[PDB]
């Protein structure tokens, strides 16, 4: 019955996975437009 | 249990974190970029709770992503320097971008954070604790430096859920 | 099947350590960038 | 089912990518930064697979994050260019690095990018299929520009799980 808890957290541990990309991309292209200004 | 620092740039929020974290204090500024995590399982309250820090970005360039992360917190705390009466003005931007993603299925509290800068003071406390009500959400005034009313804000936050 | 369900979890939070990782050595590349401006 | 690209700077890491995730390929170099990530679906012989993909930076600036996700990636792949003599010498480093982390409980593949190039071939094919021997690993040479060899490559890699 406990293998209920652990669908709608993995998909919080998926759901902040997300997230965490999301401003890895905006990050690496910040850095790209530093880069260019330099 | 998820909470997320909102605010203009330099009010404290950072600052308010590491208070609370690592009960420690910098003078430094330092910007915070994108979206700074952390999580301390404090058992806070005759009970045991766990914490995800969400610090945002009072920085202009780093705001896209933050209506992403208020849709996963479950709480909201917004913060504001009473030296500085626009931070203070701003704070409604900041709960509008709220309700519009989670209207009343959150919990909200305003922060008047800089107390131990009372010399300084633009903004009343009175003017605080209106603005509160007006909006239905919960106030507190705190001092990051002095390590004033820190604990005691997120003793209240825990109470509310 | 309760039993795929941890080592497939405890993976998407490996996977979320290293990316927090990568996220601080690329903020720290940002403000050292900013600062030879 | 994870994979992780590495090699010198400007070797095809990032093209060899492309001409298989999308089918295309782009003239124009930009140096990967940090650790760009991809994925697709793979359906191959009667079941339909999955990949990972970590596409590493040959700059050397990003390179502490690489020996983390060598322990996480389940294959490595180690690309060289033909037509450069010290990126090909490049490729033991590589390998001693993949060794380090996973010894002999890993899928090491070695790849010979640029074969469009073959006028300005300084590395002949002998003194790649010979390295691969001696290290123990499996070789192969391509064109990530003219698609030759793109899909071989990952088809032999499916082969070996
Ligand atoms: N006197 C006094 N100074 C404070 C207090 N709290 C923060 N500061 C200072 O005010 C500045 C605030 O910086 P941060 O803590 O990063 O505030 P912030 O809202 O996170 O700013 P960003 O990270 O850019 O969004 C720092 O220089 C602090 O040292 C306080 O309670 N009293
Ligand atoms: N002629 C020819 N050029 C290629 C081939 N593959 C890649 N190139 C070119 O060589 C350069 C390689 O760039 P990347 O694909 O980013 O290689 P890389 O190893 O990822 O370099 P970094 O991302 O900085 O580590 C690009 O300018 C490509 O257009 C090829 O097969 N033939
Ligand atoms: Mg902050
Ligand atoms: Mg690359």
């Amino acid at each position: 019955k406990s293998a209920d808890h652990l669908n709608g957290l993995l998909r919080e541990t998926e759901a902040t996975n997300a997230i965490l990309m999301e401003q890895i991309k905006l990050l690496k292209s910040e850095i790209r437009r530093l880069e260019r200004n330099q | 249990f998820k909470l997320v620092f909102l605010g203009e740039q330099s009010v404290g929020k950072t600052s308010l974190i590491t208070r609370f974290m690592y009960d420690s204090f910098d003078n430094t500024y330092q910007a915070t970029i994108g979206i700074d995590f952390l999580s301390k399982t404090m058992y806070l309250e005759d009970r045991t709770v766990r914490l995800q820090l969400w610090d945002t970005a009072g920085l202009e360039r780093f705001r896209s992503l933050i209506p992403s992360y208020i849709r996963d917190s479950t709480v909201a705390v917004v913060v504001y320097d009473i030296t500085n009466v626009n931070s203070f003005q701003q704070t409604t931007k900041w709960i509008d971008d709220v309700r519009t993603e989670r209207g009343s299925d959150v919990i909200i509290m305003l922060v008047g954070n800089k107390t131990d800068l009372a010399d300084k003071r633009q903004v009343s406390i009175e003017e605080g604790e209106r603005k509160a009500k007006e909006l239905n959400v919960m106030f507190i005034e705190t001092s990051a430096k002095a390590g004033y009313n820190v604990k005691q804000l997120f003793r209240r936050v825990a109470a509310a859920l």
